[PDB]
RNA sequence: CCUUCUCAAACAUUCUGUUUGGUAGUGAGUGAUACUCUUUGGAGUUAACUUGAAAUUGCUGGCCUUUAGGCGAACAAUGUUCUUAAA
């Protein structure tokens, strides 16, 4: 089950505007409009980064 | 000139009258007064016969917007820039846009208002007095400036930090976010706000003593001195704490002569 | 006070979900060519009405 | 002619609307077989300063994509002076007809090497050219009406004219 | 009829703003004329000039005696037209509404142009706009056969034209457009000749497809016609070949 | 028992004693009209006073005013007491300034200034801190 | 209630159209992709439903209610009165719930809810809140307790 | 049931600088330190705070004009009179 183009381009967003880390990219207002769950996060950015980039 | 081992005389002497002692947990704002200065300048006829809200910018050496804001941090009123700017300017200037600008030396822009915003979200005397009261460095566009005065409040017009500070974006026909970008500089460090009311009496705010050197203030407030020497004729110079009374060092004997 | 304990949900705070799966709908018939954009529309109905 | 009417309150305009729509749409797609057929464009373009000077049929131009004898090119190579005096409108179509040229000074102030005559219609002439011919405008009322030239005497100011009685 | 609480006082504001700016306006062109330019805004005038958000252009002022044509707008929303604009517009002949009239432009002339601005619309005009409105409009007062003579009639006769403007020398309602369009030899005689201008309304309104019209009209009033206050007001200018295909 | 003056407050901005005459003759004739203006500046402070030729009419128009909203917040009227008599309005002007010139000569108030300067010089002697000048 | 509606009317809620209209939009742009931002503040409107409008009591989150005063089913709405009197929430009784309906583009409407408002208009609801407290709650309490009608025809 | 002056000039080229001009207020209340005259009449200035545009009578500045207007404009000045926002 991959990752559609839209969110997997928003998780490399996050990627880039705060990094890996997850207490700063969760109280984020901008590109985490949605206020994704502290984890799911985690899980959404493993699998892209298992898909791309490592 | 005027005689700077005087000013350090008498700047000496305020340190040590600031330096003399059921309380608050949080502080009086009376104490806050009483350790702040105050340039008072006896002057004749410093009305235009006119009222003139527009702010006289002085030239100072030394910048005390930075300890401002360093003691800002520890007190409860936080230190803010306001910026009111046209609505196209703001449909062109995003807020990274300055803040890269700003953190090149280190300094920040809190907020940007459109008129617009002025006269509808804020066309309400309390929420307005509180979104005022909020700030203390506000600036406006040259060309909005003269449009504030019905959209500010008069209770903006009392205050010092209240009253808006006149700036440029603009150089050429078209503006330039280097020209809002310097002279938010030039605005901020390098030059001071001047109300001018009527009377003979001029009122000029220095600040606290513990933000600055005392010698850094002998200068600032000499610098400041000449340039009002060569503006205007000027019967007396005080100097003081609003709590403290007054402290000559310099005044002109022959103005009043010259005056009529 | 309220009567109920119930607990805020989600969606209350946050863009809404159902809108932007409406959206991703128009999106793929216009992908698939179903749904002529607005502004391709006007262009049409500009040139047909010489 | 273009007068300002008074309006009639006896007419009511909901039957002349009627016929005017269906007049307009009719005449509208028959310009279209006589500009087709002529073999040009259907929509006529104009330059809007040409329009600026004058609102008529010589605003527009007319693009590609002989004349019978003699009304048809009667006049040619012909330039004429209309005054700022006369009705410029009908004389203008008159010339168009014609093919000849038309200066108007009326056109002029709005902002004569070739003009041999003058269509004009007063008693005091004031630079009165000897070269350029002076000639009250029934001339070209007259010739037309015949298809051929006649003489300018009559046509002169400030000789009076024949009662002219059309072919009808 | 009682009238209402809320009208009287929307009036009392909005005449309050016009005296306001017709102070700072008066104050202003008072140190410009006396020539007395210490501490105001700026020295030299300004022109607006919308064409097609559209594109607002402005040129500063010439001294030069333009034709203008001037056109009566309805005044702002709920405003009591004050003495000085009211003594304007009844030299000009502005009131009842729909009413344009053809002036000349010169720097005696501008001022009152920063006065009456917030009631009228300016632009520059074409000969064939001009043309197509004498030859459409226009009516004049006359002294005829047997008359009591409040008396108007329509352009027809060019004889009854070079009857009174014989002196002149003035015939053929087309030299009238002529001289309107030259201001050469004299503007004032045909000026005060064609002293009435009517226009019709664009929309007849009352009804249910004409209040749309109404509306989008309004809205587009409101895109254009802009209300300085400012006493630098720039002389808004339009095309008033765009506004007489709607008014004629 | 109430009178026919009346106690109206919270005004708007601009609506003033000739628009309160224009509006509430319309309940009927109305004996007196004023509104608190400031003193400096001819503002008004957002109260006035009516008065009418009846009482009766007086409660009429205090009925449909009471709670009016208008022009942004809403108005109060109250009738007053039939012990009530209207005292000490006026219409104040913007007052402008005036300059009167100062009576004594440059040489007196040159001497003036001279000892005003060694009086407070005084002063911060007697407050007081060191101050040599 | 002029002022009401005038309050009302500036909270509109979209209708169909303009809803497909802006989805037509931003999903053209998505087509494109031009994917422009991702912010937008909330929508501000009305509330409309009835047992929204009762889902927003009891929060509570009413801060105006209108109430129609014709209903057929007029047990739908009895409870009304009491609930937001003992809820403390503002409520006012309106006339006519077709011009309910034409502010919410329904037919009728019956009930309108009334919960988040800008910063500009938030002043104008604070005296309209009060300009209702004292107009109706002061005004016809103590004559709602009382028996109407009962006279003949 | 209205919407508020949303720029001017000069010099200079530094990819925009430098100088100058352009702003009448929401009412009420608290209150520091003072300054200046005025000839006691006070007047005009000076920190700071409060307040849902809140609300109860602070008794009649001066000068000038016309029969209300300017003192922030002196041969300066002003009115409440715009109808397809009707009926």
């Amino acid at each position: 089950r991959s990752q559609s183009e839209r969110e997997e381009e928003w998780l490399e967003k996050l990627y880039k505007k705060h990094g890996d880390d997850y207490k700063k990219m969760f109280f984020d207002k901008k590109l985490n409009i949605y206020q994704q769950s502290e984890g799911d996060l985690k899980r959404r950015l493993l699998r892209w980064k298992k898909r791309n980039g490592i | 000139a005027i005689p700077r081992e005087r000013v350090i005389k008498a700047v000496n002497e305020l340190i040590k009258f600031t330096s003399k002692p059921k309380n608050l947990l949080e502080d009086d704002e009376e104490e806050l007064k009483k350790d702040l200065q105050l340039i008072v300048v006896n002057n004749k006829s410093f009305t235009g016969t006119s009222k003139s809200f527009k702010l006289k910018l002085l030239n100072v050496k030394h910048s005390f917007y930075k300890p401002w804001k360093e003691a800002s941090a520890t007190a409860v009123k936080d230190f803010k820039v306001l910026l009111i700017l046209k609505d196209s300017d703001i449909k062109k200037v995003s807020e990274d846009d300055l803040f890269d600008q700003l953190d090149s030396e280190g300094i920040k822009v809190d907020e940007i208002i459109c008129g617009k915003d002025l006269k509808t979200v804020y066309k309400a005397y309390e929420a307005r007095n509180a979104f005022i009261s909020q700030f203390s460095l506000i600036l406006a566009d040259d060309s909005i400036v003269t449009s504030l005065p019905k959209l500010m409040g008069g209770k903006a017009y009392n205050k010092v930090e209240t009253t808006p500070i006149s700036i440029r974006t603009h150089a050429n026909k078209e503006f330039s976010l280097t020209t809002l970008t310097n002279n938010i500089k030039k605005v901020y460090m390098n030059q001071l706000p001047v109300k001018l009311p009527r009377g003979t009496t001029l009122n000029v705010h220095l600040g606290n003593l513990e933000w600055l050197r005392p010698e850094e203030f002998v200068d600032n407030v000499e610098l400041i001195s000449e340039q009002l020497i060569k503006a205007y004729q000027i019967r007396s110079i005080f100097i003081k704490t609003n709590r403290s009374p007054v402290l000559p060092l310099y005044y002109n004997q022959d103005v009043l002569d010259e005056l009529e | 006070m309220p009567l109920t304990a119930v607990p805020e949900p989600k969606r209350r705070f946050v863009p809404s979900k159902n809108e932007a799966k409406r959206v991703m709908k128009i999106v793929r018939a216009i992908r698939e060519g179903r749904i002529i954009p607005p502004k391709k529309l006007k262009e049409m109905k500009x040139x047909x009405x010489x | 002619f273009k007068f300002p009417e008074n309006i009639p309150s006896d007419v009511d305009f909901r039957i002349m609307l009627t016929f005017l729509e269906f007049y307009s749409t009719l005449l509208h797609f028959v310009l279209y077989k006589l500009y087709t057929d002529s073999g040009l464009i259907y929509p006529p373009k104009l330059d809007l300063k040409k329009d600026k000077i004058i609102s008529g049929l010589s605003s527009y131009i007319l693009e590609s994509r002989k004349y019978d004898s003699p009304v048809a090119s009667l006049f040619s190579a012909f330039v004429f002076y209309v005054s700022r005096e006369v009705p410029i409108d009908i004389l203008e179509f008159l010339i168009l007809s014609c093919g000849g040229n038309v200066i108007s000074e009326a056109a002029m102030d709005q902002i004569m090497s070739k003009v041999t005559h003058q269509i004009v219609d007063r008693p005091v002439l004031k630079n009165k050219v000897a070269g350029r011919t002076y000639i009250q405008p029934q001339w070209i009322f007259d010739c037309i009406n015949k298809g051929e030239l006649v003489p300018a005497n009559k046509y002169l100011p400030g000789e009076a004219l024949p009662p002219h009685l059309s072919p009808w | 009829k009682f009238v209402r609480a809320e009208s009287i006082v929307a009036k009392t504001l909005a005449t309050s703003r016009e005296k306001e700016r017709i102070k700072r306006v008066s104050i202003l062109e008072d140190k410009k004329a006396k020539n007395e330019t210490q501490h105001i805004a700026s020295g030299k005038d300004f022109i607006l000039k919308i064409t097609e958000g559209l594109i607002r252009e402005k040129t500063t002022y010439d001294g030069k005696p333009a034709l203008l044509f001037i056109v009566r707008v309805r005044g702002p929303l709920a405003v009591n037209i004050p003495n000085k604009a009211f003594k304007i517009l009844s030299l000009l002949r502005l009131v009842e509404t729909n009413t344009g009239v053809f002036v000349k432009l010169t720097k005696n002339v501008y001022p009152l142009l920063k006065v009456i601005a917030p009631y009228v619309v300016i632009g520059k005009p074409s000969l064939s706009s001009i043309r197509s409105l004498i030859q459409k409009r226009g009516r004049i007062i006359y002294k005829g056969e047997n008359e009591a003579e409040p008396h108007e009639i329509v352009l027809n006769d060019n004889n009854i034209v070079e009857e009174q403007l014989g002196d002149h020398g003035i015939i053929c309602v087309e030299d009238i457009i002529h001289e309107i369009a030259t201001m050469g030899e004299s503007f004032s005689v045909c000026n005060f000749f064609l002293q009435p201008f009517k226009l019709n309304r664009e929309v007849s309104g009352f009804g249910s497809l004409n209040r749309l019209r109404k509306i989008k009209q309004r809205e587009a009033e409101s895109r254009t016609r802009q209300f300085s206050n400012a006493a630098t007001a720039p002389v808004i200018e339009v095309d008033i070949d765009s506004l007489l295909a709607k008014l004629n | 028992e109430y009178s026919g003056i009346i106690y109206v407050s919270r005004l708007p901005h601009g609506f003033h004693e000739k628009e309160l005459s224009k509006y509430f003759a319309q309940f009927g004739d109305l004996k007196e009209v004023r509104l608190a203006r400031n003193k400096k500046t001819g503002n008004s402070r957002h109260y006035g006073f009516l008065e009418f030729v009846n009482k009766e009419d007086a409660m009429i128009a205090q009925e449909s005013m009471n709670n009016y909203l208008l022009m942004g917040h809403l108005l109060q009227v109250r009738v007053l007491p039939k012990g009530a008599k209207i005292e000490k309005l006026y219409k104040y002007k913007k007052r402008v300034l005036v300059e009167k010139g100062i009576t004594k000569p440059v040489k007196q108030l040159k001497d003036n200034m001279k000892q005003k300067h060694e009086e407070r010089i005084k002063k911060l002697a007697k407050s007081g801190i060191e101050f040599k000048w | 209630a002029a002022e009401t509606f005038k309050l009302f009317n500036k909270y509109r809620p979209e209708t169909a159209a303009e809803k497909k209209e802006r989805l037509t939009k931003e999903a053209a742009a998505v087509a494109e992709g031009k994917s422009k931002q991702d912010a937008s503040p909330k929508p501000y409107a009305v509330k409309y439903g009835l047992n929204h409008v009762v889902a927003l009591i009891e929060n509570k989150k009413a801060k105006l209610v209108l109430i129609a005063n014709d209903v057929d089913p007029i047990e739908l709405v009895v409870f009304l009165p009491a609930l937001c009197k003992k809820m403390g929430v503002p409520y006012a009784i309106v006339k006519g719930k077709a011009r309910l309906g034409t502010l919410v583009n329904q037919k009728t409407s019956a009930v309108a809810a009334l919960t988040e408002v800008r910063a500009e208009d938030e002043a104008a609801l604070a005296k309209l809140v009060s300009t209702i407290d004292a107009n109706f709650a002061d005004k016809y309490d103590e004559v709602k307790k009382h028996w109407g009608g009962g006279i003949l025809g």
